[PDB]
C-alpha cells in the first residue's frame, strides 16, 4: 500500500536489470538460458537473453519494451541503458525510504540530466567525416569487436560508400537519414569480395521474356497497382498511357503475351510481380506517382525517373539493374559471399556505423568511453553539486554516484579488484584538469583514453542517459497498480 | 576409506575458523560463555583452549596443537593453516588411491630438507636494542591494537634488555605483570625490584621509606587465636570468651622482638623495617611500631614473598621470634604510591635488582586480559630470539623460499614421495596467502608478484601489509624465531602423519 | 558480522527518539512489576534486556562515558549506530572492514584536532549566579522541557555555587531530597542534607552534634517480664546516650516507652531512615554504624556541626550542615503532585550539576543544538576529498554519522527532518557556527544559537565522540562466535 508498490516496482527493476549487469564490455561474462525442456543455450547478448527470459511483473515488463525500442532506434547501448535504470532506482530506494515525495525527487533527477547533457557535449572531442585516416581508426576502435574483425576491409568500405546514398536534405544539410531505404542485395555465391554499391535500385523480379528493351535513356516510372487484361471487352489503360507517354510502367502483377504487346504499341516496358517493400523504394529512387482518376490526370503524373536501366542474370537469377537513377536516396550496395552466416551481422554493424556516420552529421563529437564519459559527467556533476541547496541536491549526488556502475562493472568483469581501481580512476580524474582517462576493458588497466582509441557517438550516449532518465522518473511517477491482478 | 574423508573434512573446518586471525593486520574474535561475560582476542593459543568445538578429531588437533607449542612460543594457527593444508593437498592425491604411507615417506623427505633449507637460511645478525625493538614490534602488533603496541613495545622491551645482564634466559618469577584498573590505559612503564599489591592500616608511617631492612617473617601483630574450641560458640562459651584471650602475649612478643630487631639494625627511627604479615594485623600495634620507624604492613600473596627471598632477603616462618639478622637485606626505596583509592607499595632500587615488574593500567577486564597476554607473548618472542642468535626473516619470506626450495629437491627423491614433497610445498607456501587475504589484497596477485620477484631477487622476501608490494623483511624489521620454526614444521609433520595413517573409526 | 551490525542499529533505533529537549518518553516495567514514565535514554538502557554481545560492549562504553561527563549518553548511542549502520552499507560496496577502522581512526583524529577551533567559552567564572544558572539551562532543558528550565536552573546551580572555594568542587556533595506534596514551582534549596525525622524533642541551636547510628534498629509472670523488658529498653537507650550523646539516627520504628525516655534524656528519638542516607551520612561525619545498642564508642560517634529541625517545605525535617569544609554538604528540596515526575526531575538536577562539575574542569563551551555536530561534519567531509586513498570512503560515512544527530534532533520534535538538515547544512556556509535548530516553529526554521545561549561541554563532546570512535571500531572487529 502506498509507497511500497513502488518499492515493489524498484526492486523488480533492480532484480531485472542486475541479471545482465555482468554482459557488457569486450570480456562479458556469458550465460546460461535452461528452458524446461533439458536444452542449454549459449549466449552473451544480454538483449538475446532478456527477450529469451519472460517475466510478469509490469514494471519489468515496460522496461523490456523500452529495452527493445533503443536497441531498435540508435543501436548498442542497450545493456547500458538497463543497468543505469537499475542502478539510479536502486540509489533512489534510500530517498523514497526517507519519507519524501517523488515529485521532489524526480525533479532533481530531471535537472541532473538538463545538465549532463550539456556536461556531455562540453567534454566530447570533435571528430570529422569522411576523413579515411581516423574514420578508419573509429572503424578499428568501435565497429571491431565484432565478427568482422579478419573482414573489417569490405565493412569499412561498404560504409564509406554507401553514407552517402541515404542522405535526406529536407529541413537542413543531409542530417536526415534512414538505414532502410538501401537497397542491401543479400545473395549468397561467389566471394565475399563480390559485394559492390551501386547508384540505384535492384529488382528480384524480371519479365520472363526480357527480349525487348527494358532500358531506355530516360525511363519515366509510374506506380500503378491495377492489373491490365486482355482488351476492354481493360484496354482503356493502355490509351490513357499512350497520352502521357511514358516508358516504364510498375504494376503487381502479370502481363499476357497479347497485353505485352499492347503495352509495347503504348511504348511502355511492363514489369510484373513487383513487391511493395521493393516498390517503395523503387517509388524513391525514380520519384514516381500514382494516379488513375481521368480528371485528375495532367502534366505530373509521369515524371523522369531512371537514367540509366540495365538487367543482367548473375547466379542464374532474374536480376534487374537500375543504375545511375534521378535521386541518389534510394541507390544498391551489394552483398555477396559464399555463406551468409556472417553477413547479417555484417550489414547489422554497417547499419550501426551508418548511425555513427548520420549523428556525426549531426553532431561531429566522440566521448571518451571505457568509463572516462562517465567519470566525467559523474565529477561535473559532483562538482556542481557543491552550489546547490535544498533537499533536491541529494539526489541530484546521487544520480552522479549510480552512474559510475559503467566502470565499475567493466572493472569488475577482468578479475581486477573493483574498488581499488575506481578509487584511483576517480581520484587523479578530479585533480586532472581535461584528461578523461579511460579504464582499459582487457587488461583492467588505467590508461589515457587518447593512447587507447576507444570513442562513442555524442547522439547514441546521449540517447541513452536521456532514456535512462526517463524511464526513472517514469517508473519512480507510479503511485499504484492496483486493476486487477 | 572414509574415516580419512571426515578427519578431513573436520580439519579443513577448524582451518577455515582460524584463517582470519593470522598477521596483525588480521581481524579478531570473541569469545562468549555461558554466563554472558566475554572475552576478545585474537592469539591462537587462547583462541583453542576456549572454543567449544563440535568435530571430536577438530578437538583432537586442537588439544594436541596447544600441548605441543605450548614449548616454543607460538606459531599456533600458523600451523593449524599448514597441517590443514597438508591434509587437503594429500587428499586430492588420495582419492585416486595414493595409499597415505608413500604420501607419509614424501612429508617425512620434505620435512628434512626444510630443516637443512632452514639452518642454512638463518641469519645470525648480532643482538642488539633495534633488533629487540623490531622483534617486539613484531610479537606485539599481532594481539594488540597498533599504537597500543607501539607504545608496549618500548616498555617490553627495555624489561627484557635488564633481564639480559645474567647471560641465562629466566623467566616466571623474575618479570611480574600487575594488573590495575585506571581509566588511563596509555600509563605503561616498568618497576624494578618489587610492587607490592596493597598495605594495611597506617596514617603516614614512613612513606619516602629511601633506605630499608627486610625481614618480613609473617608477622604475627594478629596473631592466631584460640576460637574453634567445639563447632561455634555454644552454651559452654567460656572458652571463646577467656581462651581466646591471653593469646595478646604473642602481639606483644613480637612487637618486643622487632623492637630490638630495629634499635639493633639500624639504631634510629629512620631505615624502615620491612616486615610483612600473610593476613591482617592490628591497626594498635601497627602504627605503635611504625611510629618508631618500622615499615609493616599486611594481607600479602606468597609469590611475593618468595620473589622478597631473591630479591629483598630475610627467612620467613609465621610461628617465630627475635633471631640471626643475617638473611635481612636492604632496599633502595620501599616508596608508597596510591592512585585514587588503593596503595601501590614500590619496593624498588634494592639488592639484586635484577627482578623487574610490568605495570599496566588498563580500563576494563578484556582489555586487561589481552594486555597481559599481548606482553606475555613478546617477552617470550624477545625470550627465544635472545636464546637462539639467529632471527629468521618472517612474512612469509622463509615459506617461500622454502617452497622454492622443496621444488627444486624434487628430482633428488625417489618412487612416488616427490607426490607428498610437493603436497607440502603447496601447504607451507599458504602462510604468505593468509597474510594476503587477511590483509585484503588478492590472494594469487600477492602470491604471484611475491614468487616471481623472488626468482631473481636470490634473497628472502615477504609482503607488505598496506599495499600488498613484495618486501624484504630482513631490511624492514619483520623476524621470528628460529625455535618457532622448527617446532612447528615438526609438529605439523607429526600431526599430518598421524591423521593421514588413519583408516577407520569405531565407537567404544 | 551484518548480526551484529543490525543488532546494534535496532538498539540504536529504540532509544534514537528521546534524544533531545522533546523526549517523547516510553513506560518502564521491571520484573517486579513497577511502571515508571521516563525520557532519559540513560535510564531507557539499564532496564533493556540487551542480549546481544555487540549491544553489550555498546552499552558499556555508554556507560563509560557517563562515568567521564555525565551526560550525551543518547547521542552516544545514536552516533554509534549510524556509523555501524554506515560501516555496515561500506562493507556492503566490497571495501574490507580493517580498511574501514583505518579510515574511523584518522576521521577521529580529524574530528579532536578541529574541535576547538569552534569554542564560545563561558563568560567570566562559575560565580555570577544568574549568569551561570543561564549557562547550565541546557543540558536541564534538554531532560525536562523548557516548561520548568527557567526555575530548574536557579534551583540545581544555586545550590552548586554556595562552596565555590579553591577551584574544586563534587558532584555527590549536592544531594536530593524528595518531598511530596505541592507543585514543582514550589521547590527551594537549603544548605545541609534533609530527611524525614520522628520526635520534635530538639532544641535550635546545638554544640558539636552526637550522631548515634543504628546499624541494628528495634499475670504476675507478665507484669514480671513486661518490667524486665522495659527496664532493659531503658539501659539499652541509656548506653546510646552515653560519651555526651545528644541526637541519634535509626531506621526503625518509635516506641512510646522509648520516645518517652529518650526526651526525659534530653534526646530525641530519631526514626525512619533511608537505606542510603545512613552510609552518606557515616561519610560525611566521620564516624561509622555502631553495631548495637550497648557498644557505642566515642571514637566513631558522628560529628557535623548541630542538628536541628526545618519547617522548609511544609514539614518536619533533619537537617546536619557545616561539614568539616563548613559548606560543602547542600541538598535540594523539591515539591511535586506524584513520584512518577520525582525521578526526572532528580535526573535533570544530576544532569545539571555534572555539567556544571564539568565546566568547572573545562571552561570551554561550543554551540549545541545541531550547530557543533553539522559544523564537524562539513569540516571532516571536506577534508575528506582532499585526503587519497582508500581511507577516504570511511571518511565521508564517519562525517555522514556525525550529521545524524540534528536529524533524529528535528525528526522525534515532529519537525521533517530532512528540511532542516538541508537548510541547517546551506546556511552553514554563510550562517556560520552560532546558528541551529528552532524547537518552537513547526516549520523548519533555524536560529543562531549564541543568542539563544543552548551550549554543550566542549570536554563532554570530545570524550562523546572519541568514545563512539573507539566503540564502533571494537564492535567492526568481530568476526563471529559459538551461539
Ligand atoms: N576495448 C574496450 N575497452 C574498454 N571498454 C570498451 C572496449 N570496447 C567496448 N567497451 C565498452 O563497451 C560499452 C558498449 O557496450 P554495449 O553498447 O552495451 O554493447 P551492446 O549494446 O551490444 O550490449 C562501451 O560503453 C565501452 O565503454
Ligand atoms: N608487521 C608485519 N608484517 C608482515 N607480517 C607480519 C608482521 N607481524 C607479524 N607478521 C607475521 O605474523 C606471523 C605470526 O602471526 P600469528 O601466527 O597470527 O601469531 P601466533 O604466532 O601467535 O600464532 C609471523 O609468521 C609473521 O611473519
Ligand atoms: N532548546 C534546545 N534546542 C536545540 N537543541 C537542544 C535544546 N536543548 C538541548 N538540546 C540538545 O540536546 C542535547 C542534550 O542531550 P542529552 O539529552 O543531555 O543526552 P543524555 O540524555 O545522554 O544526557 C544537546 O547536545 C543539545 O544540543
Amino acid at each position: 500500500s502506498g509507497r511500497k508498490v513502488q518499492s515493489g516496482n524498484i526492486n523488480a527493476a533492480k532484480t531485472i536489470a542486475d541479471i545482465i549487469r555482468t554482459c557488457l564490455g569486450p570480456k562479458s561474462m556469458m550465460k546460461m538460458l535452461l528452458d524446461p525442456m533439458g536444452g542449454i543455450v549459449m549466449t552473451n547478448d544480454g538483449n538475446a537473453i532478456l527477450r529469451e527470459i519472460q517475466v510478469q511483473h509490469p514494471a519489468a515488463k515496460s522496461m523490456i519494451e523500452i529495452s527493445r525500442t533503443q536497441d531498435e532506434e540508435v543501436g548498442d547501448g542497450t545493456t547500458s541503458v538497463i543497468i543505469l535504470a537499475g542502478e539510479m532506482l536502486s540509489v533512489a530506494e534510500h530517498f523514497l525510504e526517507q519519507q519524501m515525495h517523488p515529485t521532489v525527487v524526480i525533479s532533481a533527477y530531471r535537472k541532473a540530466l538538463d545538465d549532463m547533457i550539456s556536461t556531455l557535449k562540453k567534454i566530447s572531442i570533435p571528430v570529422d567525416i569522411s576523413d579515411s585516416d581516423m574514420m578508419l581508426n573509429i572503424i578499428n576502435s568501435s565497429i571491431t569487436t565484432k565478427a568482422i574483425s579478419r573482414w573489417s576491409s569490405l565493412a569499412c568500405n561498404i560504409a564509406l560508400d554507401a553514407v552517402k546514398m541515404v542522405q535526406f536534405e529536407e529541413n537542413g544539410r543531409k542530417e536526415i537519414d534512414i538505414k532502410k531505404y538501401a537497397r542491401v542485395e543479400k545473395i549468397p555465391g561467389g566471394i565475399i569480395e563480390d559485394s559492390c554499391v551501386l547508384r540505384g535500385v535492384m529488382i528480384n523480379k524480371d519479365v520472363t521474356h526480357p527480349r525487348m528493351r527494358r532500358y531506355i535513356k530516360n525511363p519515366r516510372i509510374v506506380l500503378l497497382d491495377s492489373s491490365l487484361e486482355y482488351k476492354k471487352g481493360i484496354q482503356q489503360l493502355c490509351e490513357d498511357i499512350i497520352q502521357l507517354k511514358p516508358d516504364v510502367v510498375i504494376t503487381e502483377k502479370g502481363i499476357s503475351d497479347l497485353a505485352q504487346h499492347y503495352l509495347m504499341r503504348a511504348n511502355i516496358t511492363a514489369i510484373r510481380r513487383v513487391r511493395k517493400t521493393d516498390n517503395n523504394r523503387i517509388a524513391r529512387a525514380c520519384g514516381a506517382r500514382i494516379v488513375s482518376r481521368p480528371e485528375e490526370l495532367r502534366e505530373d503524373d509521369v515524371g523522369t525517373g531512371a537514367g540509366l536501366l540495365e538487367i543482367k542474370k548473375i547466379g542464374d537469377e532474374y536480376f534487374t539493374f537500375i543504375t545511375d537513377c534521378k535521386d541518389p536516396k534510394a541507390c544498391t550496395i551489394l552483398l555477396r559471399g559464399a555463406s551468409k552466416e556472417i553477413l547479417s551481422e555484417v550489414e547489422r554493424n554497417l547499419q550501426d556505423a551508418m548511425q555513427v556516420c548520420r549523428n556525426v552529421l549531426l553532431d561531429p563529437q566522440l566521448v571518451p568511453g571505457g568509463g572516462a564519459s562517465e567519470m566525467a559527467v559523474a565529477h561535473a556533476l559532483t562538482e556542481k553539486s557543491k552550489a546547490m541547496t535544498g533537499v533536491e541536491q541529494w539526489p541530484y549526488r546521487a544520480v552522479a554516484q549510480a552512474l559510475e556502475v559503467i566502470p565499475r562493472t567493466l572493472i569488475q568483469n577482468c578479475g581486477a579488484s573493483t574498488i581499488r581501481l575506481l578509487t584511483s580512476l576517480r581520484a587523479k580524474h578530479t585533480q586532472e584538469n581535461c584528461e578523461t582517462w579511460g579504464v582499459n576493458g582487457e587488461t583492467g588497466t588505467l590508461v589515457d583514453m587518447k593512447e587507447l582509441g576507444i570513442w562513442e557517438p555524442l547522439a547514441v550516449k546521449l540517447q541513452t542517459y536521456k532514456t535512462a532518465v526517463e524511464t526513472a522518473v517514469l517508473l519512480l511517477r507510479i503511485d499504484d497498480i492496483v486493476s486487477g491482478h | 576409506q572414509a574415516a580419512l574423508a571426515v578427519n578431513i573434512s573436520a580439519a579443513r573446518g577448524l582451518q577455515d575458523v582460524l584463517r582470519t586471525n593470522l598477521g596483525p593486520k588480521g581481524t579478531m574474535k570473541m569469545l562468549v560463555s555461558g554466563a554472558g561475560d566475554i572475552k576478545l582476542t585474537k592469539d591462537g593459543n587462547v583462541l583453542l583452549h576456549e572454543m567449544q568445538i563440535q568435530h571430536p578429531t577438530a578437538s583432537l588437533i586442537a588439544k594436541v596443537a596447544t600441548a605441543q607449542d605450548d614449548i616454543t612460543g607460538d606459531g599456533t594457527t600458523s600451523n593449524v593453516l599448514i597441517i590443514g593444508e597438508l591434509l587437503k593437498q594429500a587428499d586430492l592425491y588420495i582419492s585416486e588411491g595414493l595409499h597415505p604411507r608413500i604420501i607419509t615417506e614424501g612429508f617425512e623427505a620434505a620435512k628434512e630438507k626444510a630443516l637443512q633449507f632452514l639452518e642454512e637460511v638463518k641469519v645470525s645478525r648480532e643482538m642488539d636494542r633495534e633488533t629487540l625493538i623490531d622483534v617486539a614490534r613484531t610479537s606485539l602488533r599481532t594481539k594488540v591494537h597498533a599504537e597500543l603496541a607501539d607504545v608496549l613495545t618500548e616498555a617490553v622491551v627495555d624489561s627484557i634488555l635488564a633481564i639480559k645482564k645474567q647471560d641465562e634466559p629466566i623467566d616466571l618469577f623474575m618479570i611480574e605483570i600487575m594488573e590495575m584498573k585506571h581509566k588511563s590505559e596509555t600509563d605503561t612503564s616498568l618497576i624494578r625490584g618489587l610492587v607490592l599489591d596493597h598495605g594495611a592500616r597506617h596514617p603516614d608511617m614512613k612513606k619516602r621509606v629511601e633506605d630499608a631492612y627486610i625481614l618480613t617473617c609473617n608477622v604475627s601483630l594478629e596473631y592466631e587465636k584460640t576460637e574453634v574450641n567445639s563447632g561455634f560458640f555454644y552454651k559452654s562459651a567460656e572458652e571463646r570468651e577467656k581462651l581466646v584471650k591471653a593469646e595478646r602475649k604473642f602481639i606483644e612478643d613480637r612487637v618486643k622482638k622487632i623492637i630490638e630487631l630495629k634499635r639493633k639494625v639500624c639504631g634510629d627511627s629512620d631505615k624502615g623495617f620491612v616486615v610483612i604479615n600473610q593476613k591482617g594485623i592490628d591497626p594498635f600495634s601497627l602504627d605503635a611500631l611504625s611510629k618508631e620507624g618500622i615499615v609493616a604492613l599486611r594481607r600479602a600473596k606468597r609469590r611475593n614473598m618468595e620473589r622478597l627471598t631473591l630479591a629483598c632477603g630475610g627467612v620467613a616462618l609465621n610461628s617465630f621470634d627475635d633471631l640471626s639478622p643475617d638473611c635481612l637485606g636492604h632496599a633502595g626505596l620501599v616508596y608508597e604510591y596510591t592512585l585514587g583509592e588503593e596503595k601501590f607499595t614500590f619496593i624498588e632500587k634494592c639488592n639484586n635488582p635484577r627482578s623487574v615488574t610490568l605495570l599496566i593500567k588498563g580500563p576494563n577486564k578484556h582489555t586487561l586480559t589481552q594486555i597481559k597476554d599481548a606482553v606475555r607473548d613478546g617477552l617470550r618472542a624477545v625470550k627465544n630470539a635472545i636464546d637462539d642468535g639467529c632471527v629468521v626473516p618472517g612474512a612469509g619470506a622463509v615459506e617461500v623460499a622454502m617452497a622454492e626450495a622443496l621444488i627444486k629437491h624434487k628430482p633428488s627423491v625417489k618412487g612416488r614421495a616427490q607426490l607428498g614433497v610437493q603436497a607440502f610445498a603447496d601447504a607451507l607456501l599458504i602462510i604468505p596467502k593468509v597474510l594476503a587475504q587477511n590483509s585484503g589484497f588478492d590472494l594469487q596477485e600477492t602470491l604471484v608478484k611475491i614468487q616471481a620477484e623472488h626468482s631473481e631477487s636470490g634473497q628472502l622476501v615477504g609482503v607488505d601489509l598496506n599495499t600488498g608490494e613484495p618486501m624484504v623483511a630482513a631490511e624492514v624489521g619483520v623476524w621470528d624465531n628460529y625455535c618457532v620454526k622448527k617446532q612447528l614444521l615438526h609438529s605439523c609433520t607429526v600431526i599430518a602423519t598421524n591423521i593421514l595413517l588413519v583408516d577407520e573409526i569405531m565407537r567404544a | 558480522v551484518y548480526r551484529n551490525i543490525q543488532a546494534c542499529k535496532e538498539l540504536a533505533q529504540t532509544t534514537r527518539t528521546a534524544y533531545g529537549p522533546n523526549g517523547m518518553n516510553k513506560m518502564v516495567i521491571n520484573h517486579l512489576e513497577k511502571l515508571f514514565v521516563t525520557n532519559d535514554a540513560a535510564t531507557i538502557l539499564r532496564e533493556l534486556e540487551v542480549q546481544h554481545p555487540a549491544a553489550k560492549m555498546i552499552v558499556m562504553a555508554s556507560h563509560m562515558q557517563e562515568q567521564e561527563v555525565g551526560d550525551g549518553t543518547n547521542f552516544v548511542l545514536v552516533f554509534a549506530g549510524a556509523l555501524l549502520e554506515l560501516a555496515e552499507e561500506l562493507l556492503r560496496i566490497g571495501l574490507s572492514v580493517s580498511e574501514v577502522i583505518e579510515g574511523y581512526e584518522i576521521a577521529c583524529r580529524k574530528a579532536h584536532e578541529i574541535l576547538p577551533n569552534l569554542v564560545c567559552c563561558s563568560a567570566k567564572n562559575l560565580r555570577d549566579i544568574d549568569e551561570v544558572s543561564s549557562l547550565l539551562r541546557t543540558s536541564i532543558m534538554s531532560k525536562q522541557y523548557g516548561n520548568e528550565v527557567f526555575l530548574a536552573k536557579l534551583i540545581a546551580q544555586a545550590c552548586v555555587s554556595i562552596f565555590p572555594d579553591s577551584g574544586h568542587f563534587n558532584v555527590d556533595n549536592i544531594r536530593v531530597c524528595k518531598i511530596l506534596g505541592s507543585g514543582i514551582s514550589s521547590s527551594s534549596v537549603l544548605h545541609g542534607m534533609v530527611f524525614k525525622k520522628e520526635t520534635e524533642g530538639d532544641v535550635t541551636s546545638v554544640k558539636d552534634a552526637k550522631i548515634a547510628v543504628y546499624s541494628c534498629p528495634f499475670a504476675e509472670e507478665l507484669m514480671n517480664f513486661s518490667k524486665g523488658e522495659e527496664n532493659l529498653m531503658d539501659a539499652q537507650v541509656k548506653a546510646i546516650a552515653d560519651t555526651g550523646a545528644n541526637v541519634v539516627v535509626t531506621g526503625g520504628k518509635v516506641a512510646d516507652m522509648a520516645l518517652h525516655y529518650a526526651n526525659k534524656y534530653n534526646i530525641m528519638l530519631v526514626r525512619l531512615n533511608s537505606k542510603w542516607d545512613l552510609r552518606r551520612l557515616c561519610k560525611t561525619v566521620g564516624a561509622t554504624a555502631l553495631p548495637r545498642l550497648t557498644p557505642p564508642v566515642l571514637e566513631e560517634m558522628g560529628h557535623c556541626d548541630s542538628v536541628y529541625l526545618s519547617e522548609v517545605g511544609d514539614t518536619q525535617v533533619v537537617v546536619f550542615k557545616h561539614e568539616k569544609e563548613d559548606g560543602a554538604i547542600s541538598t535540594i528540596v523539591l515539591r511535586g503532585s506524584t513520584d512518577n515526575l520525582m525521578d526526572d526531575i532528580e535526573r535533570a538536577v544530576d544532569d545539571g550539576v555534572n555539567t556544571f562539575k564539568v565546566l568547572t574542569r573545562d571552561k570551554r563551551l561550543v554551540p549545541g543544538g545541531g550547530a557543533t555536530e553539522i559544523e564537524l561534519a562539513k569540516q571532516i567531509t571536506s577534508y575528506g576529498e582532499t585526503c587519497p586513498g582508500l581511507e577516504q570512503y570511511a571518511i565521508k560515512k564517519f562525517a555522514e554519522a556525525f550529521e545524524a544527530i540534528p536529524r533524529a534532533l528535528a525528526e522525534n520534535s515532529g519537525v521533517k527532518a530532512n528540511e532542516v538538515i538541508s537548510k541547517l547544512y546551506a546556511v552553514h556556509q554563510e550562517g556560520n557556527k552560532n546558528v541551529g535548530l528552532d524547537i518552537e516553529a513547526e516549520v523548519p526554521a533555524v536560529k543562531d544559537m549564541l543568542e539563544a545561549g543552548i551550549l554543550d561541554t566542549y570536554l563532554g563532546k570530545y570524550w562523546a565522540i572519541k568514545l563512539a570512535t573507539n566503540a564502533a571500531v571494537t564492535v567492526l572487529r568481530v568476526d563471529q562466535i559459538i551461539m
